[PDB]
DNA sequence: GGCACAGGTTCAGAGCAGGCGT
DNA sequence: ACGCCTGCTCTGAACCTGTGCC
């Protein structure tokens, strides 16, 4: 009787959507024994049950529905129910994770046996169809897995092949929509960091980009889908230039971290060499970014304001050898290296691509456009103050360690 | 040369009368506190006093950074034994009073321990302080001129110490550098948990400091991260703080109660889940405790019209 | 009384609540001494953000505390409590107190009740603590606020402030620190008042403090 | 041509980075 | 070089446009 209306059944589904929300935003839902936490709890887990079999036992590929129903295909509603729960229980029921895993032997191994079945599901949607694939679904698959992918513990065998299978994902498929790509991405390096620094990533992401967008002199040979593909004209352009970026930020707030707590002491030698291995890896990051033809957006702003704090890093280190190489005679065969490359790979590229962008010229409310233009002309020249301000201290580091460092500038 | 380890004290008692320089009075003192090591503790109290007097014509900075560092190793010592407590209290406790009653009367002893226990940068806070510069610290916040210093330094540092861990635990190539030394708020916990051989001072300093954690760090913002955890973690602890504190001083926890109804009460101006949420685990843990703080509730009820209504039910 | 609790309960015009609040206050010397806590409560809940001054400077001089005198101490600390939970929740209300006493710095003939709110505000209410030393020192460099109040305050209402132990000598703590005798006569008046009356906790506390002042200061 | 989601934009203020008196 | 004041940077909220689809 029930069965054969389908307007029916994505009622019951929409209500369950309207119960979850409702737990999030307060602590307790609408109804009877909905502050009960244990009750809810329990029900969350009996509905979670049914909505998983749903999805298990009934496909979206079985449909006869078209575009209109579609858009609420009852398969597709389950996984969002499916988010929001995952979602809202490590809100608030964190330590019965256990019990609501025993529903569907620690956590991690029952999470692994769990994440296979979304994943193979996730994987047969995206290697089936590319005409009209499912964005949503595929999208908010991604979204739970990202959601409970945290609750793997980070040494554990599961996390490693997740992480393996992970950047696989990532290194295989093509896969046109961007919001969809930008998701693994943020998955991937949400994932990897908390195993290691991510820097040979930003790295591919910024090779495969220069490799794509292609060069600002118009002859360079660049081309590098072979490390990750998916990267895109579309994609890459605004999407994963501001995320590539966005991690290696990451990566000098916890260099600016190193350096603070450092020059506190005065262990020191392991830790120097360290941070300038980091840096050396990301100067190729910043490389590659540069050689790019850029769009004029964030992307620009953010590499440009990048770059100053790259230089910022590298001024807050320069000024660190000072205080300390009066006292031995320091700059280690590491510090020399590193100086060589900000000096002779590095900082004349900065000049050719700030110069190409704003060389690159190609309806006014006339209050808001002043405000505007006069907002975006700061960051040029904040480059050029930060590389001429590395330049001050690397003359007072040439003078006071004993070492010409201007020898290697131009 | 060596000192009779019966009268060193008395020896030090000497170098008090004799006009001395610096370089003299800080061989002399560097060497009773050498001489600590090799005594029994209850004898160590009075040779501090002795000290202070001393240190008064002389060093600071060395006098309290030898008690600290000598108590701080001492603690370290007896956790990891854990891993000679009744008395060890006593000790702690008679020192830090000692110490109080010389920085009242010598307000540059409480300026050199200010400024010797600075954060300034996270790196000298991760060598400096302890489970007994704390305790030490939060007596302290009872000299009149002193209390704020104090608490605003403990406050600051609290947070980095949710900051510096926070950002660590973010990633992996910080928890390879770094080998992780105990961090701020189990610090302060252990004081808590130290505290119970009853030196009741350092409680008027907890009490002061925890509504002053909350207070500055709720809900407010939720009616990030960045701006948002590490003042959230705050709150909790500062809750964390009153509860186990209220678990434990049975003389205090009356005025826990009241400050929290305090603030419960006439707000809703403001949020305050959060004194709500301490206020149910108070009184969870140990409710015979209203029986005690009656008059107060009755004159909570007297507002139980103006209130609103979610504040009310809980 | 219950009228009190009636026309609080009634459905009506605010102005006509007004009008009836100071048919109160005329007769608020008319009392009987019991009532008085329970009328001072509506007042204070009869506030506004824009009522205050008008209500607490007629109440201010309104309210004796030398015309109330075993039960007489026990409804007088009735009265203060009350306050104390007024005072307790309204920010408006406490610093609005201060200014509504400092305007009457002019008649040097003004009352032992503007001391104990201070003590009482800057033991209950702290963010004030600046601005009652701040008043203090200003009212008693004008030839206003004296021994004969002073004395009048701890021969009477010690009871009131045995509570307000720390309160007193955080204030002559502060007053000794100063020039002019006159004010450092009262800092000492303070410890002498506050040594004869408190506990021997307090006692203690006062030699602790004199000991600090003779070694320091 | 109207109907609808996504972007960026201006705001509005919290809360700390850093220039400037003794 | 420590204390005091200000103004800048972040952060998210809400606004309304801007453009793609039927």
């Amino acid at each position: 009787v029930l069965r054969s209306s389908n307007e029916f059944m994505r009622y019951a589904v929409n209500v369950a959507l309207q119960k979850v929300q409702q737990l999030k935003e307060t602590g307790h839902v609408s109804g009877p024994d909905g502050q009960n936490p244990e009750k809810i709890f329990q029900n969350l887990c009996d509905l979670t049950r049914v909505l998983l079999w749903r999805y298990t036992s009934i496909p979206t590929s079985v449909e006869e529905s078209g575009k209109k129903e579609k858009g609420k295909s009852i398969s597709l509603l389950c996984l969002e129910g499916l988010q929001k729960i995952f979602s809202a229980v490590q809100q608030f029921y964190q330590p019965k994770i256990q019990q609501f895993l025993r529903a569907l032997v620690s956590v991690t191994q029952r999470t692994a046996f769990q994440i296979r079945q979304f994943q193979r599901s996730l994987l047969n949607l995206l290697s089936s169809q590319e005409e009209d694939f499912n964005s949503k679904e595929a999208l908010l698959l991604v979204t739970v897995l990202t959601s409970l992918s945290k609750l793997l513990e980070p040494s554990s065998p599961q996390f490693v092949q997740m992480l393996s299978w992970t950047s696989k994902i990532c290194k295989e498929n093509s896969r046109e929509d961007a919001l969809f790509c930008k998701s693994l991405m943020n998955l991937l390096f949400s994932l990897h960091v908390s195993y290691k620094s991510p820097v040979i990533l930003l790295r591919d992401l910024s090779q495969d980009i220069h490799g794509h967008l292609g060069d600002i002199d118009q002859d360079v040979e660049v081309e590098k889908t072979n490390h990750f593909a998916i990267v895109n004209l579309r994609t890459a352009a605004p999407t994963v230039c501001l995320l590539v970026l966005s991690q290696a930020e990451k990566v000098l707030e916890e260099v600016d971290w190193l350096i603070t707590k450092l020059k506190g002491q005065v262990p020191n030698q392991p830790v120097e060499k360290a941070i300038i291995m980091q840096l050396g890896t990301l100067l190729t990051f910043f490389h590659e970014l540069v050689q790019t033809a850029l769009p004029s957006g964030s992307c620009v702003d953010t590499l440009l304001k990048d770059l100053c704090k790259m230089y910022t890093t590298l001024t807050a280190l320069v000024r660190y050898y000072l205080q300390v190489c009066q006292s031995s005679g320091g700059i280690p065969k590491n510090m020399e290296k590193l100086v060589k490359l900000s000096g002779s790979h590095l900082t004349p590229l900065c000049y050719s691509f700030i110069s190409y962008v704003q060389n690159k010229s190609k309806p006014a409310v006339v209050a808001t456009a002043m405000a505007r233009v006069l907002r975006e002309t700061k960051p040029i020249p904040n480059l050029i103050f930060a590389i001429e301000q590395y330049e001050k201290f690397l003359i007072h580091l040439s003078k006071k360690s004993k070492v010409s460092l201007m020898q290697h500038m131009k | 040369g060596r000192w009779d380890q019966q009268y060193v004290i008395q020896l030090t008692s000497m170098f008090k009368d004799v006009p001395l320089t610096a370089e003299e009075v800080e061989f002399v003192v560097e060497k009773a506190l050498s001489m600590f090591s090799k005594m029994n503790l209850q004898e160590i109290p009075p040779l501090v006093y002795q000290l202070l007097v001393l240190s008064s014509k002389g060093s600071r900075k060395s006098v309290l950074e030898g008690i600290i560092a000598f108590f701080s190793a001492l603690d370290k010592q007896h956790n990891e034994e854990q891993s000679p407590s009744g008395e060890l209290r006593h000790v702690e406790g008679t020192i830090i009073l000692h110490i109080v009653f010389a920085i009242k009367l010598d307000y540059e002893l409480g300026r050199e321990l200010v400024k010797h226990l600075k954060v300034g940068q996270q790196g000298d806070s991760n060598n400096n302080l302890s489970p007994f510069s704390i305790a030490l610290l939060l007596s302290v916040t009872r000299i009149q001129r002193f209390q704020d210093q104090v608490l605003d330094l403990l406050k600051t540092s609290v947070v980095k110490s949710f900051k510096d861990l926070q950002l660590l635990q973010g990633s992996k190539f910080l928890q390879n550098l770094v080998p992780h030394r105990s961090y701020v708020s189990t610090m302060i916990l252990e004081v808590v948990k130290n505290s119970v051989h009853s030196w009741d001072h350092v409680t008027q300093g907890l009490v002061e400091l925890g509504f002053i954690l909350m207070d500055s760090y709720g809900p407010k913002k939720v009616l990030p991260s960045l701006s948002r955890m590490p003042n959230q973690h705050a709150c909790k602890l500062g809750a964390n703080i009153l509860l186990e504190t209220f678990k434990i001083h049975e003389m205090i926890r009356q005025e826990i109660l009241e400050q929290v109804l305090n603030r419960v009460v006439t707000r809703a101006s403001s949020p305050i889940s959060h004194f709500l949420d301490l206020l149910s685990n108070i009184v969870m843990y140990a409710p015979l405790v209203l029986q005690s703080c009656s008059s107060k509730v009755t004159e909570a009820f007297d507002y139980l019209s103006f209130l609103p209504l979610q504040t009310v039910q809980r | 009384v219950p009228i009190l609790d009636v026309l609080s309960s009634l459905r009506l015009d605010p102005n006509f609540l007004l009008k009836v609040r100071q048919l109160v206050m005329d007769k608020l010397s008319s009392i009987r001494l019991e009532d008085l806590p329970v009328i001072i409560k509506f007042i204070l809940h009869s506030v506004t953000a824009m009522d205050t001054l008008e209500v607490i400077s007629e109440l201010r001089e309104k309210l004796d505390l030398q015309h109330c005198v075993s039960s007489g101490q026990s409804c007088i600390i009735l009265l203060f409590d009350v306050i104390k939970s007024a005072i307790r929740y309204e920010k408006t209300i406490s610093e609005a107190w201060i200014k509504a006493i400092e305007n009457t710095a002019s008649v040097s003939e003004h009352k032992v009740f503007d001391l104990v709110m201070l003590f009482i505000i800057y033991s209950t209410n702290t963010q004030t603590k600046k601005y009652i030393d701040r008043v203090l020192r200003n009212k008693i460099r004008s030839g206003c606020i004296q021994e004969q109040l002073l004395q009048s305050t701890f021969s009477v209402h010690y009871l009131v402030l045995k509570d307000m132990c720390s309160s007193i000598l955080s204030l002559a703590q502060s007053l000794l620190h100063s020039l002019d005798q006159s004010i450092i006569s009262f800092g000492s008046l303070l410890y002498k008042y506050a040594f004869k009356f408190f506990d021997t906790y307090c006692q203690q506390e006062v030699v602790g403090a004199l000991v600090t002042h003779i070694c320091s200061g």
